[PDB]
C-alpha cells in the first residue's frame, strides 16, 4: 500500500517484508485534541434539538434518495447556538457517533 | 548438554553495548526497537530473555556492530 | 499434598493441549 | 455404538441430609411447645 | 387396498434403502477385509458390526406383511459372496429381488417358512472356509430370528440356525484360524450369539451341557488367540454360575483367566461387576467396593441401563457393610427414582440407632429385595447397626448407665447391654471401661489427634496417587 | 412489563404447595391471569387448578389481543425502515418485548433481546436488557443462564460508576444466593440496606429488612452483630415498626434465651409458608438451633443439664436427645455426661476441624479429575 | 463478646486463662485455593469436554 512502512536489508536495500499499519494522520489528530465522545444516552432533556439535527444530518446519508423524491437541494451547513455550557460539543459529537 | 549451551549464548552478552529502547514485535521471537542514534531498526532477538518483562517502554540493550536486541 | 495436587492439573491442561493439536490437524493435513 | 449388552432387562442434597435427621422426628413441632409449659 | 396400498409400499424400499448401506457396506468389506488383506488392532468393521447390532435391536417389530422384512431372506440368502467377478452378478440380485417384493409376492415367512431360509451354503458354490462371510452370513440371519424372540413354536427354527452357526463354530475351532481373525472377529460372533444362546435357555431350556461346551470352548481360547477370547467366554461363564451353588467363586480366584488385559471398554466394565458381586456374597468386603466403582465408571453413556440399575444398588449394599454411604441420588433420574425408594429407606434406618426401624422395613419391602435377589446381604445388617448405634452413644455420652443404653436401643435386656460393649471393644469400637458393679459405661475424652501420625496416613495414600495421575498423564500425552 | 411480574410467581408457589390453601390462590392469579394478556405461563397452572370448562373465549378475547399489540408492530416495520431514526423497528420493540416476554414466553424474547443488543451503542441500553434477562431467569429458574449474563452484566459496570445498575445488581445476587443455600454471601450482598431502594420485587423496604436480618444472624459472629445491626440507625428505625424482629433479633444478644424460641417457632412457621426459604426452612433452625445452644455452653464448664429447663427451654429429655444427636453430628463441642447429670464442655484447637475440611475438598477435586481423564482420551 | 477469652466456672467461680495464636494462615489460604482450581477444572469442560 501507499504510506506503510517495510523491512529493508541493508547490504543491497532490497524490500524485506510488510512492517504492518502505523498510523493516520487523521487518527493522530482527534488524539491530540481528545473531544469527549458522547452518545444520545447522556443527552439531558434536548429532545426537540435531537429532532431537529437529525433532519439536516442524519437523514441525508441513509436516505439520500428521500429529497430527490420532494426535489430540493440537500441541506450543508448548520449553525449551533445559545449560552455557553449547554451541550453544544456532545450534541455534535453525538450525530456524528451515531451515524 | 542443553545447560551447556544454554550459558553458552551469553558471549554475545559482552562489555561494548548498546543502548536503544522496545518499540514493538512483528510475530514472535523477531521485535523493532529504537537505538539512542536516531534509527529505528529491524532486529533479531536472544532466545533466553524472559519476553514478559517488555513494553512499558522498555530499555534494552543492543549489539555494537550487528546491532541485535541483547 | 497441595503442591503435587497442583502438578496434576498442570499436565491434564497439557494434555488438552496435545488433544488439540492431534485430531485437529488429521482432517486438515492428512 | 450404544450397545450394553443386557443381561437383566445443588437444590438436592443439603435437604437430603437435613431429611435424614428429623425423617419421622417432629415435622411440626410448633404446638408441643404451647403444651410443654404447663407440663414441665 | 388404499390403507394397505399407500402404508404397506413404504416398508420394503426404504428399509432396502438402508440395507443396502450398512451390511452391504458390512459384506462389502468384511469378506474382503477380513478374509481379505486385514482388519487390524485398530479395525472398523467390529465397530460396524457393533453398529448392526444396536441398530435392528429396535428396528423389526412386526410380523413383516408386504415381505418388507419377509422378503429380505429370500433376497439375501442366496448368496456365494466368492469374489468380486461373481459377486457382480450378486450387485444385480441385491436389485433382483426387490421386484420379486413388488411385482409378485415372495413367500412370507410368518412362523413357518424359516426352514428353507436355511439350508442355502451349498446353493451355486458356497463355500464354509470363507468364515469372515459365512458367520456373518450366520449371523445376519441368525440375529432377526432371535431379536424379537417371538416365543410361539419357532425355537427349533432359531436352533437349527445356530447348528449350522455351529458347524461353523467347530470349522473355527479347528481349521486354520490364525491371522484371518478367524477366531477373533468370530469370538464377538460367539459373544453376541451367545446371549441368544442364553435367552433362549434361560426361558425353557437346560443351561448346563452348553456349559462343557463352553469349557471345550475355553479349551481352544487363549491356546490359539489371546485376544478377546480370555475375555467374552468367562463372563458368559460367570452368568449362571453365581445364580447357582456350583464351586465356581474359589476356582474363579485361583485362575489364570483373570486378565485378558483388554475387553472393548464395555464387556470390561461389568467384567469387574460380576466378579464384584463375587466377593460381595462370599463376605470379602473391602476388596469387593472398588472392583465395585471401577466397574462403575467405565460404561457408556445409554439411559436405558436397567443393569446399571442394579450396580448402584448393589455398591452400596458392600458399603452398608462398611459404614461408609454416599447420596446415592446424586444421579436420580425419572427412571432410577422409582429404583430407589425401597432402598433409599433401608438406608435411612442404617444412619439411625434404631432397631426395630430394621424390621418396619424388612417387612414393608422384605418382598422387593428378593425380586431384585439381594436379601441374604440385607439379613445382616443387623450386625452393623448396632455397631454404628454403639459409636453413636459413646462418642455423645460420656458416663452413661449400662441399664439405660438397652432402653434407647429397643434391645429389652440389659443383662446382654454389656455383651455388646465387651464386643464393641473386642472388635475395638469404643476403647474405655465398664464399671459392672455400678453400671456406669465411662469414656475417656479424645486427646490430640493432630500430633499422631495418622494423618500422614490420610496424605501417604494420596502423595502416592497424585503422582501417578501425573504420570499417567505424561504417558498418555505423547502419541503425537 | 417484567416490573410486577415477581409477586406471580409467589402466587402461584401460593397455589399449588399449600394443598388445602388452594381456593383463594386460584381466584386473585386469575384476577390477573386472564387479564394483561398473559397466556403461556397457566396451561399447566390450570391443570393444577380446577376444569374451568369454558376457557376457549377467554383465551380467544386475550389471543387476538396479543395478535392485536403483534400487528401493529407488523404495521411498525415497515413504517420505521422507510425513514430511519436508530433502527426503531428494533427500537420500538425494544420496550415491546418485554411485553412480549411478559406475554409469550423466553423465545419472543431472547431473539429480540439479543436482537437489540446490538443496536444500541452504549451499555444504558444494553445494561437494562441484561436486568430483563435476569428476572425471567429467576422465574425459570435459569441457574446456567444467570451464570453467563451476571458476568455480562458486571462486565458493563466498570466503565462509569452505575451505581444504580451496581446496587441494584447486588439485590439480584442477594436473592440468588439465598435461592441457593449460600448464606454468608446472602449477607454479605445485603450488605448495604442504605442504598436499597423502595423496589418492585419486595415493594417493601421493611420486607428487604426481615430478608436481611435473618440471613445476618447465621453469617457473622458476635463482634460484627454488636457493631453492624444494633448500632445501624438505618436498621434499627426500620424495625422500630416491628414488635416481633426486633425481638427476634435482640432475644438472642440481650441472652432472653427461653423467649428466643417462642419467636423462633413464629418465624420458621412463616419460613414454610414463605416462598424461596421454603426450600431450606428445615435447614435454618437446625443452624439456628446449634448456633443458640453454642453461644451459651461455651461460656461455662460446669453447667449441669437441669439448669438449661427453666432458663433455656422446657423439657429436659428434650434438651436430652437434641444435644444427643448433635455432638454425634460432629458438632457443638462439650461432652455430656448422665448419671451425675452434668454437661462438661472442651476446647478443641482450630486444627483438626480445620484438617477436617480439607480432606473432604482434597477428595473431591480428586474424585473429579480422576473421573474427567477417564472420560476424556476414550 | 471475645473482646477477652476464657471460662467461668460455676460452683466456685475460677477463671481458667489460657492464650495462643493457633494458626490461621497455613490451612485456609491453602484451602481456598483448592476451590479455585476447582474452577479451573470446571473451565476445562468448556475447552475439553465440549470440544473433542
Ligand atoms: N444538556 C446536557 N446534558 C448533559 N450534560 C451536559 C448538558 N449540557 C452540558 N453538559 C455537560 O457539559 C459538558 C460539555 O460542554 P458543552 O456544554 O458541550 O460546551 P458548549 O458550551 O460548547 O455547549 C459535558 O461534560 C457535559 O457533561
Amino acid at each position: 500500500t501507499p504510506n506503510c512502512r517495510v523491512a529493508l536489508r541493508n547490504d543491497s536495500y532490497t524490500l524485506h517484508k510488510i512492517l504492518p499499519n502505523k498510523v493516520d494522520p487523521l487518527v493522530s489528530l482527534m488524539m491530540v485534541e481528545k473531544v469527549p465522545d458522547s452518545t444520545y444516552e447522556m443527552i439531558g432533556g434536548l429532545d426537540k434539538q435531537i429532532k431537529e439535527i437529525k433532519e439536516v444530518i442524519e437523514l441525508p446519508v441513509k436516505h439520500p434518495e428521500l429529497f430527490e423524491a420532494l426535489g430540493i437541494a440537500q441541506p450543508k451547513g448548520v449553525l449551533l447556538y445559545g449560552p455557553p455550557g449547554t451541550g453544544k460539543t456532545l450534541l455534535a459529537r453525538a450525530v456524528a457517533h451515531h451515524t | 548438554e542443553f545447560l551447556h549451551a544454554q550459558e553458552e549464548v551469553k558471549r554475545i552478552q559482552s562489555i561494548p553495548l548498546v543502548i536503544g529502547q522496545f518499540l514493538e514485535a512483528v510475530d514472535q521471537n523477531t521485535a523493532i526497537v529504537g537505538s539512542t542514534t536516531g534509527s529505528n531498526y529491524y532486529v533479531r532477538i536472544l532466545s533466553t530473555i524472559d519476553r514478559e518483562l517488555l513494553k512499558p517502554n522498555a530499555s534494552v540493550a543492543l549489539h555494537k556492530h550487528s546491532n541485535a536486541l541483547v | 499434598y497441595l503442591a503435587s495436587l497442583i502438578r496434576s492439573v498442570v499436565a491434564l491442561h497439557n494434555l488438552i493441549n496435545n488433544k488439540i493439536a492431534n485430531r485437529d490437524a488429521e482432517k486438515k493435513e492428512g | 455404538m450404544s450397545e450394553k449388552k443386557q443381561p437383566v432387562d445443588e437444590d438436592n442434597w443439603d435437604d437430603d441430609n437435613v431429611e435424614d435427621d428429623f425423617s419421622n422426628q417432629l415435622r411440626a413441632e410448633l404446638e408441643k411447645h404451647g403444651y410443654k409449659m404447663e407440663t414441665s | 387396498p388404499p390403507g394397505g396400498g399407500e402404508q404397506e409400499p413404504p416398508p420394503p424400499p426404504a428399509p432396502q434403502d438402508v440395507e443396502m448401506k450398512e451390511e452391504a457396506a458390512t459384506g462389502g468389506g468384511s469378506t474382503g477385509e477380513a478374509d481379505g488383506k486385514t482388519a487390524a488392532a485398530a479395525a472398523e468393521h467390529s465397530q460396524r458390526e457393533l453398529d448392526t447390532v444396536t441398530l435392528e435391536d429396535i428396528k423389526e417389530h412386526v410380523k413383516q406383511l408386504e415381505k418388507a422384512v419377509s422378503g429380505k431372506e429370500p433376497r439375501f440368502v442366496l448368496r456365494a459372496l466368492r469374489m468380486l467377478p461373481s459377486t457382480s452378478r450378486r450387485l444385480n440380485h441385491y436389485v433382483l429381488y426387490k421386484a420379486v417384493q413388488g411385482f409378485f409376492t415372495s413367500n412370507n415367512a410368518t412362523r413357518d417358512f424359516l426352514l428353507p431360509f436355511l439350508e442355502e451354503p451349498m446353493d451355486t458354490e458356497a463355500d464354509l472356509q470363507f468364515r469372515p462371510r459365512t458367520g456373518k452370513a450366520a449371523s445376519t440371519p441368525l440375529l432377526p430370528e432371535v431379536e424379537a424372540y417371538l416365543q410361539l413354536l419357532v425355537v427349533i427354527f432359531m436352533m437349527n440356525s445356530k447348528r449350522y452357526k455351529e458347524a461353523q463354530k467347530i470349522s473355527d475351532d479347528l481349521m486354520q484360524k490364525i491371522s484371518t481373525q478367524n477366531r477373533r472377529a468370530l469370538d464377538l460372533v460367539a459373544a453376541k450369539c451367545y446371549y441368544y444362546h442364553a435367552r433362549v435357555y434361560e426361558f425353557l431350556d437346560k443351561l448346563d451341557v452348553v456349559r462343557s461346551f463352553l469349557h471345550a470352548r475355553l479349551r481352544t481360547a487363549t491356546l490359539r488367540h489371546d485376544a478377546d477370547g480370555q475375555a467374552t467366554l468367562l463372563n458368559l461363564l460367570l452368568r449362571n454360575y453365581l445364580h447357582y451353588s456350583l464351586y465356581d467363586q474359589a476356582e474363579k480366584l485361583v485362575s489364570k483367566s483373570v486378565f485378558p488385559e483388554q475387553a472393548n471398554n464395555n464387556e470390561w466394565a461389568r467384567y469387574l461387576y460380576y466378579t464384584g458381586r463375587i466377593k460381595a456374597i462370599q463376605l470379602e468386603y473391602s476388596e469387593a467396593r472398588r472392583t465395585m466403582t471401577n466397574a462403575l465408571r467405565k460404561a457408556p453413556q445409554h439411559t436405558a441401563v436397567g443393569f446399571k440399575q442394579t450396580v448402584h444398588k448393589l455398591l452400596i449394599v458392600v458399603e452398608l457393610l462398611l459404614g461408609e454411604i454416599p447420596d446415592r441420588l446424586q444421579f436420580r433420574q425419572p427412571s432410577l427414582k422409582r429404583s430407589l425408594m425401597p432402598y433409599f429407606l433401608l438406608t435411612q434406618a442404617v444412619r439411625t440407632g434404631n432397631l426395630a426401624k430394621f424390621n418396619q422395613v424388612l417387612d414393608q419391602f422384605g418382598e422387593k429385595f428378593q425380586a431384585d435377589g439381594t436379601y441374604t446381604l440385607i439379613i445382616r445388617l443387623r450386625h452393623n447397626v448396632i455397631k454404628t448405634g454403639v459409636r453413636m452413644i459413646s462418642l455423645s455420652y460420656s458416663r452413661i448407665s449400662l441399664a439405660d443404653i438397652a432402653q434407647k436401643l429397643q434391645l429389652d435386656s440389659p443383662e446382654d447391654a454389656e455383651f455388646i460393649v465387651a464386643k464393641a471393644i473386642r472388635d475395638g469400637v469404643i476403647e474405655a471401661s465398664i464399671n459392672h458393679e455400678k453400671g456406669y459405661v465411662q469414656s475417656k475424652e479424645m486427646i490430640d489427634i493432630y500430633s499422631t501420625r495418622e494423618p500422614q496416613l490420610a496424605f501417604h495414600q494420596r502423595i502416592s496417587f497424585c503422582l501417578d495421575i501425573h504420570n499417567m498423564s505424561v504417558k498418555a500425552m505423547r502419541f503425537p | 412489563p417484567k416490573n410486577p411480574d415477581l409477586r406471580i410467581a409467589q402466587l402461584r408457589f401460593l397455589l399449588s404447595l399449600p394443598e388445602h390453601r388452594g381456593d383463594a390462590a386460584v381466584r386473585d392469579e386469575l384476577m390477573a391471569a386472564v387479564r394483561d394478556n398473559n397466556m403461556a405461563p397457566y396451561y399447566e397452572a390450570l391443570c393444577k387448578s380446577l376444569d374451568w370448562q369454558i376457557d376457549v373465549d377467554l383465551l380467544n378475547k386475550m389471543k387476538k389481543a396479543n395478535e392485536d399489540e403483534l400487528k401493529r408492530l407488523d404495521e411498525e416495520l415497515e413504517d420505521a425502515e422507510k425513514n430511519l431514526g436508530e433502527s426503531e423497528i428494533r427500537d420500538a420493540m425494544m420496550a415491546k418485548a418485554e411485553y412480549l416476554c411478559r406475554i409469550g414466553d423466553k423465545e419472543g424474547a431472547l431473539t429480540a433481546f439479543r436482537k437489540t443488543y446490538d443496536k444500541t451503542v452504549a451499555l444504558g441500553h444494553r445494561l437494562d436488557i441484561v436486568f430483563y434477562l435476569l428476572r425471567i431467569g429467576l422465574f425459570y429458574m435459569d441457574n446456567d443462564l444467570i451464570t453467563r449474563n451476571t458476568e455480562k452484566a458486571k462486565s458493563l459496570i466498570e466503565e462509569g460508576g452505575d451505581w444504580d445498575r451496581r446496587n441494584r445488581l447486588k439485590v439480584y445476587q442477594g436473592l440468588y444466593c439465598v435461592a441457593i443455600r449460600d448464606f454468608k454471601q446472602a449477607a454479605e450482598l445485603f450488605l448495604d440496606t442504605v442504598s436499597t431502594f423502595t423496589s418492585y420485587e419486595l415493594m417493601d423496604y421493611k420486607t428487604f429488612v426481615t430478608y436481611t436480618v435473618y440471613v445476618s444472624m447465621i453469617a457473622l459472629e458476635r463482634p460484627d452483630l454488636r457493631e453492624k445491626v444494633i448500632k445501624g440507625a438505618e436498621i434499627l428505625e426500620v424495625l422500630h415498626s416491628l414488635p416481633a424482629v426486633r425481638q427476634y433479633l435482640f432475644s438472642l444478644y440481650e441472652c432472653r434465651y427461653s423467649v428466643f424460641f417462642q419467636s423462633l417457632a413464629v418465624v420458621e412457621q412463616e419460613m414454610k409458608k414463605d416462598w424461596l426459604f421454603a426450600p431450606h426452612y428445615r435447614y435454618y433452625v437446625r443452624e439456628m438451633r446449634i448456633h443458640a445452644y453454642s453461644q451459651l455452653l461455651e461460656s461455662y464448664r460446669s453447667l449441669t443439664l437441669g439448669y438449661m429447663a427453666e432458663a433455656f427451654g422446657v423439657g429436659v429429655e428434650f434438651i436430652d436427645q437434641e444435644l444427643s444427636r448433635f455432638i454425634a453430628a460432629g458438632r457443638l463441642h462439650c461432652k455430656i455426661d448422665k448419671v451425675n447429670e452434668i454437661v462438661e464442655t472442651n476446647r478443641p484447637d482450630s486444627k483438626n476441624w480445620q484438617y477436617q475440611e480439607t480432606i473432604k475438598k482434597g477428595d473431591l477435586l480428586l474424585n473429579r479429575v480422576q473421573k474427567l481423564s477417564r472420560v476424556i482420551n476414550m | 463478646d471475645k473482646k477477652f477469652h476464657g471460662i467461668l466456672d460455676q460452683g466456685e467461680g475460677v477463671l481458667i486463662i489460657f492464650d495462643e495464636p493457633p494458626v490461621d494462615k497455613t490451612y485456609e489460604a491453602a484451602l481456598e485455593t483448592i476451590q479455585n482450581m476447582s474452577k479451573v477444572v470446571d473451565s476445562l469442560y468448556n475447552k475439553a469436554k465440549k470440544l473433542t
